[PDB]
RNA sequence: CGGUUCGGCCGGGCACUCUAACGGGACUGCCCGCGAAAGCGGGAGGAAGGAGGGGACGACGUCUGGUCAGCAUGGCCCUUACGGCCUGGGCGACACACGUGCUACAAUGCCCACUACAAAGCGAUGCCACCCGGCAACGGGGAGCUAAUCGCAAAAAGGUGGGCCCAGUUCGGAUUGGGGUCUGCAACCCGACCCCAUGAAGCCGGAAUCGCUAGUAAUCGCGGAUCAGCCAUGCCGCGGU
């Protein structure tokens, strides 16, 4: 993936105010998680994959 | 789009959880997120270690983890050298006081997470490819191992389109709570193009 | 005057390792806290099983929460210098608070 | 649904009078889904009789029944080419609830106000043949003749 | 009454008068319809146009794969066409 | 109630004949008759021309509003709709000139609401 | 000393010390013939003092607490047979004549992925 | 309607430019590139130029035209 | 039972309230008509039934459908450059076509007064009780919160009376100028929110078309998630009924 937007992580970016989550390794502020940084993209998979400190699927 | 990760559901109740520990709070942004920042590197780091189980015991700030292998006490090195240097590598990632725990891996056979290494491993360099089907499905009975049916992904050697392959024995059902099975990810480094590794074969009943 | 909780998902680790330590120190404290399970902070989570068009995928995630606490105002030397910190397992991100 | 055909719950009767024929439409007239709303709008509606009407609304009993018992109802059938509504024998069985139908209609569909005039100008309404009662009532009953043979068949 | 987009190439005059034209000869399908949409795509073996219609009566929908673009969009408001006559039966 | 311009608000209670006008509101209705000293609960006819005078002076002295404020509807507009004015702008266009859309939500001035050709091929959802 | 029964309808608790004394009750300050106002179902909540023929025998507590006040109304059927049966046991035939104590779990369903009310879909146009 | 409380923004990155049109000298014409800035009256009745995104205008401060953030006089749309 | 600045605030213990774990608990285990027999129909009955309600589950397989533009990633295309730092601008335009949703045609409602009730989460550089200004949107001293133990919120709808009597209506509320707050060295574009004025389509809407077999649909409200901010009539969850 192109790292043309990552100027911006940089510490505080401009007079300190631009901050949009994104997630991790995917880059997507549209669809992400603060609390854990993952947009629903690269981190569907892992889900149920088993990488998740007890965290398994709702249904009923 | 059908067909989930069946021991995905287990994983909670019957299955231990590989990223298990107990911390909470801020830290699943920052710490937790670092988790795979370490994972990254350590994965790729011995993955020729021959891994199967990767046990993780972050305990409160004093974090433990305890790997499986495939080579016994080999992976210690020949008496005993960079399982040091890792219980020092990590923590010039992240210093964070965690003890080094590390396992082998006893009966191969019925461990997926081992087994699918030696896939990738057969599309490193070029290796078996018609018969390397069945030329991986002998070893399997070969120690009991009920059930011989586990997924690829596609391409033959260099084809056009995904083919799958077959066979379909043993009690290794999935609509119900009553297989047991393990499986480790298994990265497929092609020359000519990347594929996936499905190994899951019955393990145990109750 | 002191102060303690408790953390973990796996409950069959959790209420284990719970005791595993608690049950140590009734040898001098007084009736001592006892086993308080508190609510459990439930986090569901989804995740779309296919982008790009048919918005028919989805399916939800989850995580259980099992916390504890404890505090034992005014403890009992022969559990103060006792326990002291043991915690071998991996579960719990305890924190001596007061 | 064809396996079973249930077996239905009876009703949980009145409370204010101890009735199931009354709370009987009052479960559809119950717009939504509030049973106090329904459980309010009679307090006035039965007083309609009590008052206007020289009767108390008690001697209104199958009052209904007697505005909505046509000859005729709507089904349906197949022959082999066409398909025509196949009207036939009529059962008290649900003329009951069908008795509450009209009800419906002929309380919305209404140039006047609020509920509390509607029932007033709707319940002396149900006799002779003044509104969309007995009116489409009626109605319904012509269709017989060119259906009306659609009788002795009864299977 | 007439939309058509396509991810390959840019709407004409020439396209829009062509459906278009054949939108205000269907009269006697004329009933119902409510914003049609028209697809056009391509592919290495020819070009494809797809077209989905909303009407009060339900939804219509059809395809079409010639070689020939114009051959292809001529295809698909046929089976509209065609559509619209076992709507009315017989 | 004719007692400025074109108001004769009429046949029922005072307290409603107060906001009762193009003009009243809440802090203009039953406030005056606080400034009056006056019960809401009053009849409009009733009031003799004796109880019209406090009203002709007290209430009637308004500031620019309702009656006369009729020199100024299009003025309060005037100085930021030609001009430059976004206004125009939405002002030199007589659009809506605060904090909106256009394409819709705002079809108060822009497009009355006679149905417009409806685009075809570009997603309308 | 005296006995007690508690009471549950729909996520919504009442507990009930019921105490000697001439019968009616109070509602933790406002006694229901200074409460609800003749609230037509709220009176319903004694059915069996009714039947019984107790009510003027007593004098209970009255505090309720969770759910919503018509789920609440309904959590004293339960506490009634929570108490008149086990201080009275007894007192137990002439209730399964009513076996009103039977709180029906017809609670608002959860809703769907999209689906409203868990059974109401939108509609849909030209097709 | 529109507010701020105090202290109207003013693009000053360029406001030091703008008042050497006063601060020793005269002259006309300045480049520029904003719509967000806001007028002062030390500084009205003077040759401006701002840009758009893509698109430059003319600019002039006058009384007629309150100098408030500008860019309410010349946004971007653009339309038949 | 004693207390009672009547407000759970005290002394106090196990019921009990939920909550937190294990076991049992509902398979019809017993009668019959039917039976050729593995079985269809009324009773017992307990918290309760007949796969309890509910989802996850989602068969090897179809459409040879679509996300390589967001990770991985065959090849091919640029290769002073389809590489790169930046201020602004379109995606909140336009003669328009309907979907998706919100909110209303009301008198069931307009507003005055008081009040009995639900799950749920979450507030570490984060949330709000109180103090006073104050039409509030709002503010400052900062207590307290890593917490069944402080807040987010005196849930909404509703209930009793009060005043209002069918007109395009104290309906609905798109809507326009002048003013205010919160985020930002900033909210023209393109902020929701407080005030002043303000007020249309619209009396159920040619056809056509959708949802569900129970706590349903329906009506009224709340939080969470994300988001620095801000405009949830979207999204997930819960309930008064």
């Amino acid at each position: 993936a192109r790292k043309a937007l990552i100027e911006k992580a940089k510490r505080t970016p401009k007079f300190k105010v631009r901050a949009y989550t994104r997630c991790v390794r995917c880059g997507r502020a549209r669809s992400v998680y603060r609390f854990f940084g993952l947009c629903r993209i690269c981190l569907r998979e892992l889900a149920h994959k088993g990488q998740l400190p007890g965290v398994r699927k709702a249904s009923w | 789009g059908n067909k989930i990760h069946p021991i995905g559901f287990r994983l909670g109740i019957t299955r231990d959880w590989e990223s298990r520990w107990y911390a909470g709070k801020k830290q699943y942004r920052h710490l937790l997120l670092e988790d795979q920042r370490i994972r990254g590197l350590l994965e790729k780091e011995l993955y020729s270690a021959g891994l199967a189980r990767v046990d993780i015991e972050r305990a409160a700030d004093n974090v433990a983890v305890t790997v499986h292998v495939a080579k016994p006490g080999v992976v210690i090195g020949r008496g005993g050298e960079r399982i040091r240097v890792l219980r020092e590598e990590l923590a010039k990632l992240t210093g964070k006081n965690v003890a080094l725990n590390v396992q082998e891996v006893q009966n191969p056979n019925l461990s997926a997470p081992l087994v699918a290494q030696r896939v990738a491993e057969q599309i490193e360099r070029r290796f078996a490819v018609r018969r390397a089907i069945k030329q991986a499905v002998q070893r399997v009975m070969e120690s009991g191992a009920k059930g011989a049916k586990v997924i690829v992904s596609g391409r033959i050697g260099g084809a056009e389109q995904a083919r799958t392959e077959w066979a379909a024995q043993g009690r290794v059902p999935l609509h119900t709570l009553r297989a047991n099975i393990d499986y480790g990810f298994a990265l497929a480094r092609t020359t000519y193009g990347v594929l996936g590794v499905k190994a899951y074969i019955f393990l145990g009943e109750v | 005057k002191i102060r303690i909780k408790l953390r973990g998902f796996d409950h069959k680790t959790l209420d284990a390792s719970a005791q595993k330590i608690v049950e140590a120190a009734r040898r001098s404290g007084a009736q001592v806290s006892g086993p308080i399970p508190l609510p459990t902070r439930v986090r569901r989570f989804t995740v779309i099983r296919g982008p790009f068009k048919h918005k028919d995928s989805r399916e939800h995630f989850e995580l259980r929460t099992h916390n504890r606490l404890v505090d034992i105002i005014n403890p009992n030397r022969k559990t103060i210098e006792q326990l002291m910190t043991l915690d071998l397992p991996t579960g719990v991100e305890i924190e001596i608070k007061t | 649904a064809r396996r079973r055909r249930a077996e239905v719950r009876q009703l949980q009767p009145d409370l204010v009078y101890g009735d199931v024929l009354v709370t009987a439409f009052i479960n559809k007239i119950m717009r939504d889904g509030k049973k106090n709303l329904a459980a309010r709008i009679f307090y006035d509606a039965c007083k309609i009789i009590q008052e206007k009407t020289g009767q108390e609304p008690l001697k209104v009993f199958k009052q209904a029944v007697e505005n909505v018992k046509p000859r005729m109802e709507v089904r349906s059938r197949r022959v082999g080419g066409a398909n025509y509504q196949v009207p036939m024998e009529v059962s008290p069985r649900r003329q009951q609830s069908l008795a509450l139908r009209w009800l419906v209609q002929a309380a919305n569909q209404r140039p006047e106000r609020r509920a509390a005039v509607r029932i007033a100008h709707e319940l002396m309404d149900a006799a002779e043949g003044k509104g969309g009662a007995v009116k489409k009532k009626e109605d319904v009953e012509r269709m017989a003749e060119a259906n009306r043979a659609y009788a002795h068949y009864r299977w | 009454t007439m939309n058509i987009t396509s991810k390959q190439m840019e709407i004409t005059p020439a396209i829009r008068q062509h459906v278009a034209d054949r939108l205000a000869k269907l009269e006697k399908w004329q009933t119902h319809l409510i914003n049609p949409h028209i697809i056009l795509s391509k592919e290495p073996q020819g070009f494809v146009a797809d077209a989905t219609i909303n009407t009060p009566n339900g939804v219509l929908v059809a395809s079409g794969k010639h070689e020939d673009m114009y051959t292809a969009i001529n295809e698909l408001i046929n089976k509209l066409e065609r559509q619209l006559n076992k709507l009315q039966h017989k | 109630a004719r007692i400025a311009g074109v108001e004769i608000p009429r046949n029922k209670r005072v307290d409603v004949a107060l906001t009762y006008i193009y003009g009243i509101g809440k802090a203009r209705a039953k406030e005056a008759l606080e400034k009056t000293g006056i019960n809401p609960a009053t009849r409009v006819k009733d009031l003799t021309e004796a109880e019209v005078v406090r009203l002709r002076e007290y209430v009637e002295n308004t500031w620019k509003l309702e009656g006369e404020l009729r020199a100024e509807v299009a003025a309060n507009i005037k100085r930021l709709m030609d001009i430059g004015c976004y206004r125009g702008l939405r002002h030199r266009r007589g659009l809506p000139v605060r904090g909106q859309r256009t394409r819709t939500n705002a079809r108060t001035r822009k497009g009355p609401r006679k149905t417009v050709a409806g685009k075809k091929k570009a997603p309308r959802k | 000393e005296q006995y007690y029964g508690t009471g549950r309808r729909k996520e919504a608790v009442a507990r009930v010390f019921l105490r000697p004394g001439n019968g009616k009750v109070t509602v933790n300050g406002q006694d229901f013939n200074e409460y609800f106002q003749g609230l037509v179902r709220a009176v319903a909540a004694l059915e069996p003092l009714r039947a019984v023929d107790a009510l003027g025998r007593f004098d209970a507590y009255i505090t309720v607490r969770g759910g919503g006040k018509s789920g609440q109304i309904d959590a004293i059927k339960l506490g009634i047979a929570r108490a008149l049966v086990q201080y009275n046991p007894d007192y137990r035939a002439k209730l399964k004549p009513l076996g009103f104590l039977t709180r029906d779990a017809r609670v608002v369903e959860r809703k769907k992925y999209g689906k409203h009310k868990a059974r109401r879909a939108p509609q849909y146009s030209k097709r | 309607p529109r507010s701020l409380k105090k202290g109207v923004f003013v693009d000053d990155h360029l406001l030091e430019k703008v008042l050497e049109l006063n601060a020793k000298g005269e002259k006309r014409l300045i480049k520029t590139w904003s719509r967000r800035s806001t007028i002062v009256p030390e500084m009205v009745g003077h040759t401006i130029a701002v840009y758009n995104g893509k698109q430059h205008v003319p600019v002039y401060i006058t009384e007629n035209m309150v100098g408030h953030k500008l860019g309410e006089f010349a946004p971007t749309r653009t339309y038949r």
